[PDB]
């Protein structure tokens, strides 16, 4: 909970960090079951952290509400920092001023992952006391008094009109290049505290660095190539990573970013990373989307994309005819399948004790297994829902525990899908259909 | 001087705490169990425990849907914050739809931050002057600048920013400014009252002198949720050559927020409340006529309420077996498919009833400041009974209208029923557009 | 003022300027070189009209 | 008491050519706490409703009809016309 | 150190003479395919006919995009490759035939070479060479200007005009930093040198060691570039305070629908440098894949396009058989592709390979993978390949190898084989998944 | 001067080879047959020559691949030089900065142009003496250059920005010089040597310049201050008609006068047999037009539904626009027609085919397509070169006859093996078995 983030339908379920043997349990960092299914989830995250080989491919079909996001964030967590992870849903692509096809290329480039380092110079401490003996700078040698170090410094005719550039009282901590670069400040002494009472925004206190001056610093980036694309797409191209116009990035850029960073790989100044792609519910989207990534997985820098969706025999969008899983075949041929089963009983009930717990939820024997049946005979997700209405009823009725009680004036005031039906079925002379067909007199 | 439309009527559900409702209290009359779900409901809020929830009512038009959603907007306050807009209203223009819901969704959570801020203030005295040592022409860093105020002066340098701040705001001697000494900038109250009527006309204003020791000091607490600070972020607030005021002249336009900007606030925020800066509170969603939107939302929805910030929203759909609007055959109750429903559950809004509708009215004609006869009020809450409350709702200022033209402060039979005759209603128009030649 | 100071002193920037510099270098210096006239920009065109 | 304010009415025509978006919009605006009165009005009667696949009475659906109110007015005879005309000659100076 | 079902297929196992054998090249089987594309390579390297183009038949996993890299490999960087769908050109900032021009433009290439001369050193002095003033006038004028000059194992003074002078005025030479002036274009160039550099403790001064070579040497530079290059440095205004240059910044410039005068005027120009030698064209291979989506008034733009003088090869690839065309329902024509283009366009067939050639196939991917398989499995691996299918026993490999790896094993023998084809399904179980499952999977 | 080019389908024929009556030759200038065509396209050029008529519409109609754009191109050509002449497709009459309505107009106001004499003057010799007195850091300065030839001796003189003008590039003492008096314009005839020699004659000569300009340039240079990067960049739409009335009338009083002289133009619409019912309409209204270039039009279907109708109008043309359309239908050709064509492409590709090339190359033509054949030809020619001959015999032509594939064969193989490759129902097969 580093960010304002407050509770998730799955918190409790944070990696799928599979033992060193890799053969599932019966429970395990909070989930049940998924036996075969985390097994090969966990292949797949092995495979996706090699970086290695590209090109992959895996399917998650089933009934939803089996854990399927949760799934994929198990996997994210498992896989740890440093590895950005493509948060898009299926109503994402279809932008207007980004065209589906190179909206997935801008999706697959900040899927990358990428290092970058660099080295620089600079001189620390240098609290100056400059004295000279007008103008035109003769005899131009400065003191420089930090810890270490406390001599004069020779200067020339970029330095000693540069000492004049960037007017200071000199009695402040400064920074100079000694590769032949410029003057920066990096604010004022403790002594400068006290001289003026409310120190201007600029100005700033810090004291001598403790060490020596001639600072050789390295340092390290982990920046995605397509932000380097906003940067270089105009000639101030900085405002851009924020806004979002970006503008249909153009395949050449695409191609010299490949190169350079293929000769910086090459060179040993660049190191990938490996990236992951998840949409959920892939039915829902155009055949034209299918066509083009059965096509664009194969790259050279083509990273594994979490297929997940759970239709039946359909028709894929953009086109008339029966599909299998509303996808085709195509798209259902270079992949392999993960499917989901129904609940029992068991992990119904440890699922909904876990969710209890991470809502600081207490519940009892009779509500528990009320719960699962309910949970058992419709979805989980009612159950979940009510576990936090009947603790919100407890603790208006002055307790905490929850019990057939809370539960029960749960399942009076808050409907079942099926009765619900039953409800609209026999109620329709209040309702309304296509035309307006509304029986609003009463007697 | 008032102006009552269909509400204001309505103060809040009047419960308890052992959930008792009130049958005749806060604008609302019966509904035993909505009122206890939305209390319930409302009391789980409070807590700011969780984020996410969400809910359908089945509710016919006129039912009380948004009675309902007004009360419990009223409930949690004015500084909850609350954004009930028409769903009509996503599909936008210069912005695509789920990004303007994501959008929402950062607007409806709230926080409260504040900060502690000095400052100082006409000018007694001035006295202008630190050294080049070196080949610069000179060094100007302190100069001695009055602080008159009312309760005491002070005078003080600082900075030498603070010193080309006095001449940007090109006060004289005897000029009042007020300049907060976190940025070292000034701030103009105007010029001063005791250098003044140095002639008989000015446009620039006297100002009144300022009140207080100049060394004020105090402290502001603001609730601000976070896209205000995102679309602050994203514009440009100052700049001194053309890109500014090109850029403010120009008309900027609704874009798309990146998820990167979302981290950074999270960030931001979370720094600032460890600090004790800003407090916590989820916010409160609403969409009426929900039913119209497609099928691609209602799906998207599904992963959208995993959002781990996502506050409560309350989903509120009228009709019945209908088809998502856009499905070929996805046809479900309420016109909202099974897989979205399998994420919430079902309220009961049902209509009102006879001594419940006549109450309605006389209510109605009490917030209007207009006396109802035993006698009208009867017909019309018997005709509301057959065919519709709104329809009585509606004629009752006109009856007024009738009864003022008559010189009388009540409603007669007669004046109900000239306004039956001059104004219809729908049933009467269910029988007679046909025989129209003319269309 | 040590308030002041303690939240004056971090205005840090996502991505820095050096982060930006190296990312617009010149890594090839020119090719081409008779390319005076191979564009003649519009600039100079209108001059030349 | 330094503003006034003046509560105007505002007047929309062929609302029968209206769309359901709009249908919505003006039924969520009578329910708000501010909403100018409506001169609203249908010259084709039972006539398709714009925006929907389905055709109601005054091209409208019977949710805001049933929410608004209605005024019929029916055609004129011989006479009005000749003062009508009558009135325009005059107008007219001729 | 990647690999995506690739890194196996290289060139075509081709030959002089236009032969293809069995296994070599990366390619196994199909010889027709592979000598037609060798003859399309040779045509394209002749550089002598305009737009034509030729179509793929044939299933899954037949070569097609292996072909298509194959052809992309033998042309090298002298010929450039744009592979693309016909999806990209849903633009929606510009119209389709404004994209098509545009990837026209890049398909044509020009490449420029030239060679300066450089005149390098350090300047060992600076004289005036003095004659009494000839004309209106008298006292000094500079008969010329001698300047020496010394790189590593090179030195040499040059002769040179007095204007020259102008130069050093104007670049501030100081003495021996930097030379760059040539003989007939003159005029030094500036860019000190390290021995300096510790003169000064800090600076923001340049240094350099002691150029090589000799006093005078030559450069040869080659680049090959696009013709839209060209047009868009014309059309794109680039500059400083000129209110055009700088209001286009501000704008930030969209695709402008650049007039047609400029283009034939860039032509113009291009082919006047190219007749004279100084330059010379280079075309580019445009390729499209998957063409059936592909909509009619693309197909009737294509078919007036493909008679243009300028227009390179572009060659495409789809698989579809008897099927309504993309676009409209109207026409119902073999390949999504109308009669006016099947008929007018050379076609080629592809079709899948025999056991042999696909066992061989999978051998060599796992070979290019490190992991490897005994004949005990690989013979079952083989038989579920002709069973299933060629790219199921392809991507399954992998999870196998990596399981037995897990299993702390470097072989794949018959039970982890056995229990990943129990574990996972493919198209015809995810049909039979599809219609047997009664819980909404 | 030549415009860069490969080997183009259309590269093969120039012009008509008509005679003085338009009697058509069977075979000249390229152009093989089509007898009564060829009269049509005769008697359209002496029309449009002839510059008394505006704005008829044409339309040809014919089977594919049946030499209608070769007819259209070899017009276009025999058009002459010194006139402008505009073409546009079948899908680039839709547009964003500017609407059809619009990018009709532009396309229509293109091809008219107008021709604008004036009188020139020009100085003329070879530097060979130069004096420039110019302080050092100073803003006062004087010359003389001695632009001379080889009849006289004459040191010319610089005013007060003259002395830029003529010393912004290297001014030598033997150079060979051409300036403009109004501009003072440098242009390097050459330099001396080090290679033309000293000129003779006259050092100032004059001369007279005639500029062109389509309409709709003038229309945008004028209408607005930016427009001038509208002449590249085209950033500019729907012009005021305002500007377009006035220099409607400006050319009108122009031509009566008679300072300059009006240059009509044509417009070229091929492949027009889809297009929306509004430009149909719009070329309705334009035809009739004070102004109008001859538009012509070309169509491969009959009986067709109007893109924005619902009516399957004969030509894929509504009857309004067809009717006041002159139509010049084309029918197949004959197998000489076909033969010589053959042999026509093949000596301009100038591959030295055999007879049984050409043999095959006809009966081909006979039992499919010529394009097809156009095709057969180069991989004959390619494989033949794989045997380093230069000559194809029936072997090379064969092979790659057996080895590639036309329409008709591959829709029967396809038909034979539906269940292959995807189908509309979206079922294909990867395995042999
Ligand atoms: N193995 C498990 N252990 C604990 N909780 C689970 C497990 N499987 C499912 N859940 C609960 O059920 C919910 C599954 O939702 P999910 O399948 O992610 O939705 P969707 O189907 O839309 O992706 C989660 O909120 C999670 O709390
Ligand atoms: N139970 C109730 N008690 C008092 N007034 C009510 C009640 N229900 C509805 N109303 C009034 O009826 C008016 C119209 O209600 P409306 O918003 O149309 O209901 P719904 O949202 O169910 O269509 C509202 O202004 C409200 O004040
Ligand atoms: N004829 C072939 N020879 C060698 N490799 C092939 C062949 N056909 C397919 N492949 C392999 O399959 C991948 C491309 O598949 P492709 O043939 O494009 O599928 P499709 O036939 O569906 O277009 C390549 O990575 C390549 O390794
Ligand atoms: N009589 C002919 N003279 C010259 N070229 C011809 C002739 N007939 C056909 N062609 C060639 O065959 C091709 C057929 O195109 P054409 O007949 O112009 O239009 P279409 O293909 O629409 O019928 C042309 O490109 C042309 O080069
Ligand atoms: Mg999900
Ligand atoms: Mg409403
Ligand atoms: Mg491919
Ligand atoms: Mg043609």
């Amino acid at each position: 909970l580093k960010s304002l983030s407050l509770i998730a339908a799955h918190s409790h379920i944070t990696g799928l960090g599979l033992d060193e043997n890799l053969q599932p349990r019966p429970t395990s960092e909070g989930m049940v079951g998924q036996l075969q299914a985390r097994r090969a989830a966990g292949v797949i995250l092995k495979m996706v952290q090699n970086g290695t080989i590209a090109g992959r491919a895996v399917l998650v079909a089933g009934p939803p509400s089996t854990g399927k996001t949760a799934l994929a964030m198990g996997v994210s967590q498992s896989l740890g920092k440093d590895v950005p992870f493509t948060a898009i849903a299926g109503s994402e692509i279809f932008s207007l001023e980004l065209s589906k096809t190179e909206a997935l290329t801008q999706a697959f480039r900040k899927s990358i992952g990428i290092k970058i380092k660099e080295e620089t110079e600079l001189i620390e401490g240098e609290v100056v006391e400059i004295q000279i003996d007008t103008g035109g700078h003769k005899q131009g040698k400065l003191t420089i008094k930090t810890t270490d170090m406390e001599t004069i410094y020779e200067l020339g005719n970029k330095m000693i009109d540069g000492l004049t550039k960037e007017k200071v009282l000199a009695g402040d901590v400064i920074s100079i290049d000694k590769a032949s670069g410029k003057i920066t400040k990096l604010g004022r002494s403790f002594a400068r505290s006290r001289d003026y009472d409310a120190m201007g925004a600029d100005t700033r206190f810090v004291q001598c660095p403790e060490g020596e001056l001639q600072k050789r610093k390295t340092v390290v980036h982990t920046v995605s190539l397509h932000e380097i694309d906003v940067i270089n797409s105009r000639t101030q191209g900085f405002l851009a990573l924020f806004t979002g116009d970006t503008g249909e990035i153009r395949s050449e850029v695409r191609d010299q970013i490949n190169t350079k960073v293929a000769e910086w790989k090459e060179e040993g100044k660049a190191e990938i990373v490996p990236g992951v792609l998840f949409i959920d519910e892939v039915h829902m989207l155009d055949i034209e989307c299918f066509s083009f990534i059965n096509r664009a997985l194969e790259d050279e820098f083509a990273p594994i994309v979490m297929m997940a969706t759970n239709r039946g025999v359909s028709k894929t969008r953009g086109t008339n005819y029966k599909s299998p899983h509303g996808l085709p075949l195509d798209l259902l041929d270079r992949s392999i399948i993960i499917t989901t089963k129904s609940y029992n009983e068991q992990e119904i009930k440890t699922i909904l004790s876990i969710r209890a717990q991470e809502e600081e939820v207490e519940l009892s024997s009779d509500a528990l297994d009320l719960l699962t049946k309910t949970g058992v005979e419709t979805s989980l997700r009612y159950s979940s829902n009510l576990i936090s209405v009947a603790q919100q009823i407890a603790m208006k009725r002055k307790n905490n525990t929850v019990e057939v009680e809370d539960v029960k004036r749960a399942y009076l005031l808050f409907l079942d899908s099926a009765r619900s039906v039953k409800y609209v079925q026999e109620n329709e002379s209040q309702y309304i259909d296509d035309q307006g067909n509304v029986q609003i007199s009463i007697a | 001087v008032t102006r009552t439309a269909a509400h204001t009527h309505i103060k809040g559900l009047g419960l308890d705490e052992s959930g008792v409702a009130k049958r005749v209290e806060g604008g609302f009359v019966g509904q035993i169990e909505a009122r206890e779900a939305c209390g319930v409901i409302v009391d789980l809020i409070k807590a700011k425990k969780m984020s996410g929830r969400a809910i359908l009512l089945a509710g016919g038009p006129s039912t009380g849907k948004t009675a309902l959603a007004l009360a419990i907007s009223q409930e949690l306050g004015p500084k909850v914050p609350f954004c009930p807009l028409v769903g009509s209203e996503l599909y936008s223009v210069e912005v695509k739809k789920t990004e303007t819901l994501m959008e929402n969704f950062r607007r409806a959570i709230g926080l409260r931050i504040k900060e502690t801020k000095e400052v100082y203030e006409e000018v007694t005295e001035l006295t202008p002057e630190e050294n080049p040592l070196g080949g610069y022409g000179k060094t100007i860093s302190h100069v001695i600048v009055g602080l008159k105020s009312a309760k005491g002066t002070k005078t003080l340098r600082l900075d030498p920013t603070i010193y080309e701040s006095i001449q940007r705001e090109k006060v004289s001697i005897g000029d009042v400014i007020y300049i907060e000494a976190n940025t070292g900038a000034v701030k103009r109250v105007g010029r001063s009252d005791a250098y003044a009527t140095e002639f008989d006309l000015e446009t620039e204003e006297y100002v009144p002198l300022p009140k207080g020791e100049v060394h004020k000091k105090k402290e502001i607490v603001q609730d601000v949720t976070l896209h205000d600070l995102d679309v602050a972020n994203a514009r440009p607030q100052g700049g001194q050559d053309v890109i500014s005021m090109m850029g403010q002249l120009l008309k900027p336009k609704k874009t798309e927020i990146t998820e990167k900007l979302r981290q950074e606030v999270n960030k931001v925020v979370a720094k600032y409340i460890d600090q004790g800066v800003a407090e916590l509170i989820p916010g409160v969603l609403f969409i009426d006529e929900v039913n119209m939107l497609d099928i691609e939302i209602f799906t998207y929805l599904n992963k959208a309420l995993e959002s781990n910030i996502a506050p409560v929203v309350v989903l509120a759909s009228n009709r019945g077996m209908t088809t998502v609007r856009g499905t070929e055959d996805v046809i479900s109750p309420h016109g909202v498919p099974p897989d979205l429903i399998d994420r919430l559950l079902i309220v009961r809004t049902l209509p009102y009833d006879k001594d419940e509708i006549r109450t309605i009215i006389e209510r109605r004609a009490t917030v209007e400041r207009l006396q109802v006869e035993s006698s009208a009020l009867d017909l019309l809450a018997t005709m509301g009974t057959e065919t519709s409350l709104r329809y009585a709702l509606q004629l009752l200022a006109p009856c007024g209208i009738l009864a003022q033209t008559s010189n009388r402060k009540e409603i007669v039979v007669n004046d109900v029923n000239e306004a039956k005759l001059l104004f219809l209603d729908a049933k009467r128009s269910t029988k007679i557009l046909e025989t129209s030649a003319n269309y | 003022v040590n308030k002041l100071r303690c939240d004056r002193r971090p205005i840090f920037g996502k991505n820095l300027i050096d982060l930006l510099t190296k990312d617009r270098r010149v890594k090839y210096d020119k090719s081409s070189i008779i390319d005076n006239e191979l564009i003649k920009p519009l600039q100079t065109r209108v001059l030349d009209n």
